[PDB]
């Protein structure tokens, strides 16, 4: 999974 | 729900609360610039204001309301056009200079210092001096910077399937629910009833440039990066690829 | 100056009676589709529609008034803009095909034909469900594509020249009001009415994208000898970089 | 030359 995806979680 | 919820009141506070900090620039001001030295600046700029985007983006009332991939789309599209905005917003007050940090504040000669850039420049600045001659207000700015955010990118989500549908049509209610807002500010200021629509659709006119800026703006960042003058961060290049060009 | 003077009824008929015609294209189906062939096509009707829309644009109340320099610059800009927000229009009744003439009726299986095509092609058909779905009226829409013409290029024009963009500005609220106007008419709340303002003046964001990634794409096709554009096609393209 | 100067003023 991308980073964007990552950060919307954190 | 939950944002629909909200007065005109609670949003604009809301949106105000939300408000990402003004990082500052690593700039070391003894230094002249060169084209390289200019763009490392700017990008790891854009790369650590990234960041902060993506927690103001949760915090925009109904936007967590979207899928984690509808969440993804929305920033993907959006993210040049909202780092635009925000520059133009604190550029407002300094005709002719580019705030990119309270200690990097660029005038239009100095984008030269990078080919194709000065263009840009030009686009931002006569952006900022439309704003600073409509006196345009911080509740109005917050407003405008959302509705780019929930706008831009939902004209691409693939329709079909009913989750799909009810995305489109929760970040509508919500884009009407802001609307709502920018006219409420005008009425507050004083503003008659055709001064008030007159004001919303050159507000939301603005939006059409700004969004040229940032297909202006994504393929000169893309030029930088296949002529390899700037090494860009994992982030600023997934952000760069989504727009595939 | 009269632009100003115009009724909000004055200005809707003059933007009515002002509308160009729709064109056929020179669609010959004895021949198989090739990406050279439908670029031809393609270029060859926005050539036509080119010139109509110059002439069009003359009629546009306040565009007159503009130096003959500034008509330009705002043609120029904003050319690809109006024939989306046209083809758009003329394919609402179409649901899931592209009506760039009578006779050339397109889905977007049929994009695929040219390299990139079809993404834009992808992007006028949802516009036009979107304009399908708000119910957009004819009035209306001959009062968005009249903004276009003289929003899209004016923040790119200092002098007097400062007074060339605030007669701009002047005719655009005229057609805000116009706007306003027609949705009072037509019925709708005074709430109704500036959210249906917004929803309308926010899609022509996605216009702008849709002209810039269509003007790349346009350029792209020229670059690789894909198709001959005529020379105004060719300044037109121009003029964006 | 310049056609849509031109046909501006035709
Ligand atoms: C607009 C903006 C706002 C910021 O807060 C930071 C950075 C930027 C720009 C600055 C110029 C660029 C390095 C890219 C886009 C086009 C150029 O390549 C990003
Ligand atoms: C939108 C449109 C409307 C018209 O009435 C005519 C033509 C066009 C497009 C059709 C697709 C293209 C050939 C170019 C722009 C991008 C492509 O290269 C022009």
């Amino acid at each position: 999974h991308k980073i964007l995806h990552r950060l919307l979680q954190d | 729900s939950l944002a629909l919820s909200l007065t005109a009141d609670q949003m604009v506070s809301a949106l105000l609360d939300a408000e990402p900090p003004i990082l500052y620039s690593e700039y070391d001001p003894t230094r002249p610039f060169s084209e390289a030295s200019m763009m490392g600046l700017l990008t790891n700029l854009a790369d650590r204001e990234l960041v902060h985007m993506i927690n103001w983006a949760k915090r925009v009332p109904g936007f967590v309301d979207l899928t984690l991939h509808d969440q993804v789309h929305l920033l993907e599209c959006a993210w040049l056009e909202i780092l635009m905005i925000g520059l133009v917003w604190r550029s407002m007050e300094h005709p002719g200079k580019l705030l990119f940090a309270p200690n990097l504040l660029l005038d239009r000669n100095q984008g030269k210092c990078v080919e194709g850039m000065v263009e840009i420049f030009d686009m931002l600045l006569a952006t900022s001096s439309r704003f600073r001659m409509m006196n345009l207000q911080g509740e109005e700015f917050v407003c405008l910077k959302s509705i780019i955010l929930l706008n831009s990118g939902v004209y691409t989500f693939l329709s079909s399937t009913l989750k799909s549908l009810e995305e489109k049509d929760h970040i509508h209610r919500v884009l009407d629910k802001i609307t709502d807002t920018l006219i409420h500010l005008m009425a507050k200021a004083g503003l008659t009833l055709q001064q008030q629509h007159q004001r919303l659709a050159q507000l939301l006119l603005i939006l059409s440039h700004i969004r040229h800026m940032s297909n202006k703006g994504m393929e000169h960042l893309y030029s930088m990066k296949c002529k390899n003058v700037v090494p860009l961060s994992d982030l600023l290049l997934e952000m760069l690829d989504a727009h595939r060009l």
